[PDB]
């Protein structure tokens, strides 16, 4: 648990983007990676796109789950979810942030988004709150994950349970 | 319009502040702040120009309304932020906001017609304020005629079950001493305060204030509230009882403490003008520190902090000293003339026998005086009192609250003729030795002469008296610098540690206020002709002091040989 | 021209900056960017004299290769100061021209940037080395005995004759005058353009670059009302978004024309229209009856006198945007007329809108030279972290000291001027100074004193005879135990014919000759010993 380390999980995830070259002084590493061409697009992980970017080589665009609609209707329906709501890949919360940081010279509404994904954020991390507010009797075999996600969870995970083991053993 | 305001504007405000590092918000802050029952929250006056260039030029016109369609929107968007789902808003509360700016103090002598209603800034001074009664919001100012066989005529009966209930608590201020009062006296105001504000302000600091200018009935009336207050910063102008200092704070601090060149640092701290008179300095500087108050499970609340004493021939800078000492946490300074009565006064509303209450005002600061000298007798006695046992009574009327207050004192004189009293024996004082017993320090003051003396305080003074030199030599001193320093430092310093002291340091002590007083009484056998408790429960307050410098709990009497030999200048003072 | 060599530059360096300069920094910042682009580790230098720059060569004695200095050269017959020196790669950028041409052949080790209107020097060189006389070239470097391939040794005579005859140019050339040039990093701004880089915090850079000696009274620009066309062209033509420019972060920056008084944004008024030497003496305010001058054009524009004492940023709204609305066009009728010039501004978000020089007068007030022995170098590394968007808790400390300094110059001025310490001493004019302060001590504050007691007095108390004459100054140290620095500075809005003083004191050199250095390669400069000046400016008046 770091701001980091879970980027040495969470940054090896995909997105597709579009260089400016041809096939570079090597053409294509051996591996899942596609050619490469200017032009058109090309799928990628994300340790590159921060070393591309910023290398003033290429454009980079985003996932379909990042815009205003869809995380707009979602909010509303995460306000009846007595539990979870959806989920577009799960470590979305580090993604939004390593884009937003550099890419935002070209994407489009690089602010209502961190509106909304803060709207969500809060809302269901203040419900990982009221979990404990009725979590009784030591009920360790009985919890929540459905569609939860991992970038909240560690904000939880020192505090309660290394000492919860411990102290309510009585029951 | 109301609500093109909070429909968008504010209520968008708060959500939209953004600088990445993702602190730049209010939301974070309310939030931390609901968390804990706090029920507030700060701001600038020149963020909104961050945001627009409008509203601010808006909210200096039509300030009360505008402060209230930011209580709205604050609700409306931190409830939303109250819900973890519909679940955990057990119910809603009320909160109250708070403004700051740097734009420009003002002074109480431009507060006129046309500064009303209106946002301003000033700096003054405090006096003292009222109690806590009451006040409220609403409940089941006309109250007009109709009923709801007839009902007739205003029946309206309050329902206060169902009424609410706020604060209230009216604070005060008086002006400063430099703006022109010089052919005239200090005026004054009276003020107001709303919600969580109360015991924010003792009276006797220095402020600043964000107000409003404000009637309540062509003669009619002034008042002024706080619209946001904040504090001043003359070194550490309101740094009295709170805490902004952060970790750098302390960590400065503590570095400091462990610096084992703090304390002959210190001894030169007072006066970047002044030359010599070193060991009339190395206490004090101890006397604001103050020992321990130790009470214990028999009556014995022992006598907490350390008391001064200095007379002498004039021309040694006694008076600027004192003002300095006046100068760097709390405390207040007059000079002979001044009660041995205490304020049993009568407000003519009511008529009744309030207790107004000025040695009360140093009750964790300290108190300098000049001239137990030349006030006579019908004014010592209560302070002959009050400085031994701290409890402060009353037996006037049909009142005995004996109330307390912890304070030091520190005491100027001038005798007669200068050194012949000191010369020869018993005109030491004219009037009595109860007072000069029941203090600590001993410190007798000389201008002997001598010419290289003569010709060195010559030039130290002339380049110290030559066009208001010191801009740029004084701080590039070894460690002589910032009294800002020493005054947020001492209200750490006595606010935390709680010494004592070792074993060691015990009967060393015992063993040399026993050979002390045995040369007194030696003194009185070798002359065929004439040593409290008071003196060691002193001089241990100066062990007290010390650990309290250093920080060091525990404090050895090899630490406090320079404590001892400071008294040796007592000793040998007091040697006839 | 580096589309060249600059695909060279690969293996390792050492990129030296000589002495302190916002040309240095803002010159240097950039290239440490771009030599981290490409996976290079390299080294960036402070200079405190030449002897700094002799030891750090000696500190670096190594074989390293593509070895760099700028903003300098004109110290040695740089070959002959440099022995290790073989085939390594030197490179010169220095605006600091009028260089000896010894510097300039010998085509291994420099880089001749020679590129201007002035074909002023071809065949100087064809006479000082080619030829000699009392000493095979075939010339008066080899024998002079008729052995070279009216009388027998004639041959020195007409020698000498083309040699002193020309160097009625050679003289002209480090022995009248010396100047700068031509900018810091501009050419290193379109350089680099060719690489595609759009960082518009590097425009900036330069812009802080540009405005040191955009100075027009300082230093020249030239350029300046042609770089209006220049600078726009490098930016306003490529814009990458013509509809999406309403955000937060570093919005693509701007040019307006506004003024050069000191600080009209941070503080208020009328103590900023106070320091500065164009409104002031112009209005003659140490004086009382310029208070009263100032008054009557503060009505014409009525602006309110309790307004006039806050903070500009402070005032209300209305005033505060119609300001410079107003002052542009009933200032030009009331004895002041160029203050308004050309500069830039941006804002980084939405704290406040930083004024494009506004960093420079902090800077200079950055140079405090402390009596904790390290802070000259320790100023430089804080300077060059700070001209970014981060740090910026300082920036403001900068702004506050160096507004206390702005206001402690005034200070001695008028506390000099009125007891009439204009001393004339013949030719020139001549100050003299006492004792330290931690403000003056080093020179370019000491510059800064200069040029207002210079217009003020020469200005206002004579008549035209005697308003075109040049100035020196002391200044001690009661640093290094007594040393009574002096300066240089010239007379009154010669803004092309500058610095006699290049080399001028050292006439006193030539006759006399006491304990003189030149340790800066700045030239308008030197440094004496505690009271040995006296005779030396007997000497020292012709
Ligand atoms: N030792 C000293 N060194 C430098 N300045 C001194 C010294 N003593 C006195 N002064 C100057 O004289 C003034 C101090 O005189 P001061 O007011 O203390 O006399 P005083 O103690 O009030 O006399 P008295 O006790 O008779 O009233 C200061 O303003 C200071 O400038």
């Amino acid at each position: 648990m770091d701001p980091s380390i879970i980027e040495f999980i969470g940054e090896k995830c995909m997105i597709s983007i579009i260089p400016n070259f041809s096939n570079e002084p090597l053409h294509l590493i051996y591996g899942p990676v596609g050619p490469f061409r200017a032009g058109f697009p090309v799928f990628v992980p994300l340790w590159m796109a921060t070393h591309l970017r910023k290398q003033q080589k290429c454009r980079i665009v985003p996932p379909e789950w990042m815009d205003m609609d869809i995380l707009e209707e979602i909010k509303e329906e995460e306000k009846r979810s007595k539990f979870f709501t959806k989920m577009p890949c799960e470590h979305y919360m580090v993604v939004a942030q390593l884009v937003m940081s550099t890419a935002p010279d070209d994407v489009p509404r690089c602010e209502e988004l961190r509106t909304v994904i803060k709207d969500i954020f809060d809302i269901r991390e203040s419900k990982l709150r009221t979990s404990i507010d009725a979590f009784i009797k030591g009920e360790g075999t009985y919890a929540k994950l459905d569609n939860l996600t991992l970038l909240e969870i560690h904000s939880v995970r020192p505090i309660l349970p290394y000492s919860l083991d411990h102290i309510a053993r009585y029951q | 319009i109301n609500l093109q305001a909070v429909k968008k504007k504010y209520k968008e405000f708060i959500r939209t502040f953004n600088e990445e590092n993702f602190f730049y918000k209010y939301r974070d802050t309310l939030k931390r702040n609901y968390l804990n029952g706090r029920y507030f929250l700060e701001i600038e006056m020149e963020d909104l120009v961050g945001f627009d260039e409008t509203l601010a030029d808006k909210l200096n016109k039509q300030p009360t309304e505008h402060l209230e369609i930011f209580e709205e929107a604050a609700r409306e968007v931190a409830d939303e932020i109250t819900a973890p789902r519909p679940e955990h808003e057990e119910h809603m509360h009320d909160i109250q906001i708070l403004l700051s700016s740097n734009a420009n103090p003002t002074n109480i002598r431009q507060l006129k017609s046309d500064c009303v209603s209106k946002l301003v800034k000033i700096a003054g001074i405090i006096v003292a304020a009222s109690g806590i009664s009451a006040k409220a919001t609403r409940m089941s100012y006309a109250l007009p005629r109709k009923c709801n066989p007839k009902c007739p005529l205003d029946p309206f009966f309050i329902m206060p079950d169902k009424c609410k209930c706020v604060d209230f608590q009216t604070l005060k201020l008086q002006e400063l001493p430099d703006f022109v009062p010089q052919g005239e006296i200090p005026r004054h105001l009276q003020l107001f305060c709303d919600r969580s504000l109360c015991e924010r302000v003792v009276p006797g600091n220095r402020v600043l204030i964000q107000g409003i200018y404000s009637i309540r009935k062509g003669v009619r009336a002034p008042y002024m509230r706080v619209v946001g207050i904040t504090v001043d910063s003359e070194g550490a102008g309101a740094i009295s009882r709170y805490s902004n200092i952060t970790s750098d704070e302390e960590e400065h601090f503590r570095r400091m403490a462990a610096s084992g060149d703090i304390y002959e640092r210190l001894s030169q701290s007072l006066a970047p003008s002044i030359f010599g008179s070193r060991d009339i300095k190395k206490a004090i500087t101890c006397m604001l520190f103050g020992g321990s108050r130790k009470r214990l499970p028999d009556g014995l609340c022992r006598r907490g902090d350390i008391n001064v004493l200095l007379l002498g021939d004039p021309g040694t800078a006694k008076s600027q000293l004192l003002k300095f000492v006046e100068k760097v946490p709390i405390a207040v300074y007059t000079s002979g003339k001044g009660g041995l009565t205490a304020s049993v006064m009568k407000d003519p509303q009511t008529r009744n026998f309030v207790m107004e209450g000025a040695m009360v005002l140093a009750d964790g600061g300290v108190v300098c005086i000049d001239e137990f000298d030349k006030m006579r007798e019908d004014d010592r006695v209560a302070i002959h009192e009050a400085m031994e046992q701290q409890t402060i009574s009353i037996a006037k009327a049909g009142i005995t609250t004996t109330l307390n207050s912890r304070c030091s004192v520190l005491a100027a004189a001038n005798s007669i003729f200068g050194r012949w009293d000191d010369t020869k024996g018993e005109e030491n004082i004219d009037f009595m030795p109860t007072i000069l017993s029941r203090f600590d320090m001993i410190f007798i003051v000389k201008d002997i002469h001598d010419e290289s003396r003569d010709i060195t305080l010559a030039k130290h003074i002339i380049n110290v008296h030559l066009s208001s030199n010191k801009s740029a030599p004084s701080e590039p001193a070894e460690g002589e610098i910032s009294l800002s320093t020493f005054k947020k430092y001492i209200h750490y310093c006595r606010t935390h540690c709680g010494p004592r002291l070792s074993e060691a340091a015990g009967e060393k002590l015992k063993s040399r206020y026993v050979l002390m007083r045995s040369g007194a009484g030696q003194q009185e056998k070798a002359s065929d002709k004439r040593i409290t408790v008071r003196q060691l429960e002193a001089v241990i307050r100066i062990s007290e002091s010390l650990a309290k410098i250093r920080l060091q709990p525990f404090a050895t009497d090899e630490h406090v040989n320079e404590a001892l030999r400071l008294f040796q200048v007592s000793t040998l003072d007091a040697a006839m | 021209l580096r589309n060249d060599f600059y695909r060279q530059l690969v293996g390792k360096r050492i990129l030296i900056v000589v002495n302190y300069d916002i040309d240095a920094i803002c010159a240097s910042r950039i290239l440490q960017a771009l030599f981290k682009y490409d996976h290079m580790l390299y080294t960036v230098v402070p200079i405190m004299g030449v002897t700094g720059l002799k030891r750090a060569y000696g500190e670096h004695q190594g074989d390293v290769k593509y070895v760099v200095l700028v903003n300098c050269g004109g110290c040695v017959d740089i070959v002959e100061l440099l022995q290790p020196s073989d085939d390594v790669t030197f490179f010169i950028c220095d605006s600091h021209r009028p260089l000896d041409v010894c510097n300039i052949y010998s085509d291994r080790q420099v880089c001749i940037l020679g590129d201007a209107s002035l074909e002023e020097n071809i065949p100087a060189f064809e006479t000082i080395f080619y030829d000699s006389e009392g000493e095979d070239s075939g010339a008066g470097e080899s024998d002079q005995e008729d052995q070279a391939p009216h009388e027998q040794r004639i041959l020195k005579q007409r020698a000498r004759r083309q040699w002193e005859s020309e160097r009625d140019r050679i003289m002209f050339e480090y022995t009248q005058f010396s100047y700068y040039g031509r900018s810091a990093a501009l050419m290193v701004f379109e350089l680099a353009w060719k690489l595609s880089k759009d960082n518009m915090d590097l425009l900036w850079w330069a812009i802080v670059g540009i405005t040191e000696q955009l100075l027009l009274g300082k230093i020249e620009s030239g350029a300046y009302t042609l770089e209006l066309e220049q600078i726009q062209s490098h930016v306003s033509r490529l814009t990458n978004k013509t509809n999406d420019q309403n955000t937060m972060s570093a919005s693509k920056i701007t040019f307006e024309n506004d003024l050069h008084l000191v600080l009209y944004r941070h503080w208020p008024v009328t103590e900023s229209m106070r320091y500065s030497r164009y409104s002031s003496c112009q209005l003659k305010l140490w004086t009382l009856r310029g208070e009263k001058r100032l008054h009557e054009l503060l009505l014409e524009m009525g602006l309110p006198l309790v307004h006039a004492r806050q903070t500009y940023g402070a005032m209300d709204l209305v005033l505060r945007k119609e300001f410079f609305s107003m002052v542009e066009r009933l200032a030009e009728k009331y004895d002041i007329a160029d203050i308004v010039y050309g500069t830039f501004t941006l804002s980084y978000g939405y704290r406040s809108r930083y004024a494009a020089a506004d960093y420079v007068y902090a800077l200079l007030a950055i140079m405090e030279s402390v009596k904790k022995h390290k802070t000259p170098e320790d100023c430089f590394l804080e300077a060059s972290d700070a001209l970014s968007r981060q740090h910026k808790q300082l920036l403001s400390a900068g702004i506050d000291q160096a507004k206390l300094l702005h206001a402690a110059v005034f200070r001695q001025v008028q506390s000099s001027l009125e007891a009439r310490q204009v001393h004339s001493a013949g030719s020139f004019f001549y100050y003299v100074l006492q004792e330290e302060h931690a403000f003056f001590s080093y020179p370019y504050a000491l510059g800064l004193l200069a040029r207002f007691l210079l217009r003020g007095h020469v200005a206002t108390s004579r008549a035209r005879q005697a308003s075109d004459l040049p100035l020196i100054a002391s200044c001690p140290l009661n640093a290094s135990e007594g040393m009574c620095l002096l300066v240089g500075i010239v007379p009154v809005r010669e803004d092309s014919p500058r610095n006699f003083f290049g080399k001028a004191f050292e006439q006193a050199a030539q006759k006399s000759g006491v304990a003189l250095l030149q340790d800066f390669f700045e030239p308008a400069v030197v440094q004496l010993r505690q009271s040995d000046l006296t005779r030396f400016l007997d000497s020292l008046t012709v």
